[PDB]
């Protein structure tokens, strides 16, 4: 039960409402390869802990 | 210590590969692409600076 | 016997580690196309802003927001690695990266 | 500039990237060329004691 | 990770060649007609507008 | 992105099955070279003693 | 305990001997198709998985 | 327009066919580097024992 709504009037800022998506989408992006930095170094842990 | 059940030479030696295997890689990447900055190339300054 | 279940463990355990990164990078892929798509809307917006464009300008333009809004609707909405909708849910993916529990 | 700032950050020269992929080439000819060797170490100890 | 029925270093590097030719495949294609948009070239702005 | 994870859990690098193969085959020479042994082991004491 | 009828110092080693022998059998039937995963070598999760 | 689909449906791009020959390549030079290994294998024994 979700469909977006058609706007009820013009947006006020059409820019702060897409800084925002793209500081979201951002900030999720550098969050998501920050955890490929942390599994390549836990590889790399395991390696040496296996030998 | 004369051993063939395990050779403890051999793997260190095959890590040291892997690991040239991924420089290599890495640099084939940035080379043919033209760019540093892919996702896991620079975490957060590159990428959102970017 | 110790030694051969953490070397068992670990092996596998950096094994399902490198799926980790696949996963990541599928989202990724899907992340980048979503923020050219959210790219392209802001200089639409820009353009948009102008006194000048008139009410027929401003429907092309809201058609085409519309249809890369539901472009990153579906590419978000229907993306999976291994059935496992990454984007669809908020939820914690853990990962067994040692043979600790 | 801002271009210019971008493409510090993206773009990567590929003078040092050439060097980093041959340095990374030499790395697995060399680390390959020992690997056989490190097989064949125990080998001869073996059968030439047994 | 020496495989060889399926080469995971040739795949990206390939891709990165096929980004390339639309590359200049849609900088032909401009430079040719004289004219930068023809169809998605600008979708509604550039074409409803033109 | 499929396909490394295919190759992953499908291919296996060679350089750890060279050396298992050579671990193997040492293995074999030397169970061979020891097996003779142990056929003539009884014979020597029978004939001997006898 | 030296008896002649049935040696019981040579069957073990043997065993050992087949051992190597089926070792050195998956290593070279992995080494010749590429693959680790035929039919037995992974039983569910890479089959299936793959 | 036909000419582009029908080329993509008969037409097969290299960069990924050079490829899959040089690894069927690689698999046959690797797979006939076995097979003389395989032929030799049962002979030491045999000989050695005997």
């Amino acid at each position: 039960p979700e469909l977006a709504e058609a706007a009820a009037k013009t947006t006020e800022n059409p820019l702060q409402k897409i800084d925002a998506a793209l500081a979201q989408v951002d900030a999720l992006r550098s969050d998501l390869g920050a955890v490929q930095n942390r599994f390549n170094s836990a590889i790399t842990n395991l390696g040496n802990t296996v030998n | 210590a004369q051993v063939i059940n395990t050779n403890s030479l051999s793997l260190l030696t095959q890590n040291n590969l892997n690991k040239s295997q991924s420089a290599l890689g890495t640099a084939i990447e940035r080379l043919s692409s033209g760019l540093r900055i892919n996702s896991a190339k620079d975490d957060a300054a590159g990428q959102a600076i970017a | 016997n110790r030694f051969t279940a953490n070397i068992k463990g670990l092996t596998q355990a950096s094994r399902n580690a490198n799926d980790g990164i696949s996963i990541a990078q599928t989202t990724e892929g899907a992340l980048n196309e979503i923020n050219n798509n959210l790219q392209r809307v802001r200089e639409l917006a820009v353009q948009s802003a102008n006194s000048t464009n008139s009410q027929s300008d401003l429907d092309s333009i809201q058609a085409e927001i519309t249809q890369r809004l539901n472009e990153i609707d579906r590419v978000s909405g229907q993306t999976q690695f291994n059935g496992v909708k990454v984007l669809a849910q908020d939820n914690t993916l853990t990962i067994q990266v040692g043979a600790n529990d | 500039n801002l271009s210019e700032v971008r493409s510090r950050i993206e773009d990567s020269d590929y003078a040092t990237e050439v060097s980093n992929m041959s340095r990374a080439q030499i790395l697995q000819q060399a680390g390959t060329s020992v690997l056989a060797q490190a097989n064949q170490v125990p080998q001869n100890v073996l059968s030439l004691l047994r």
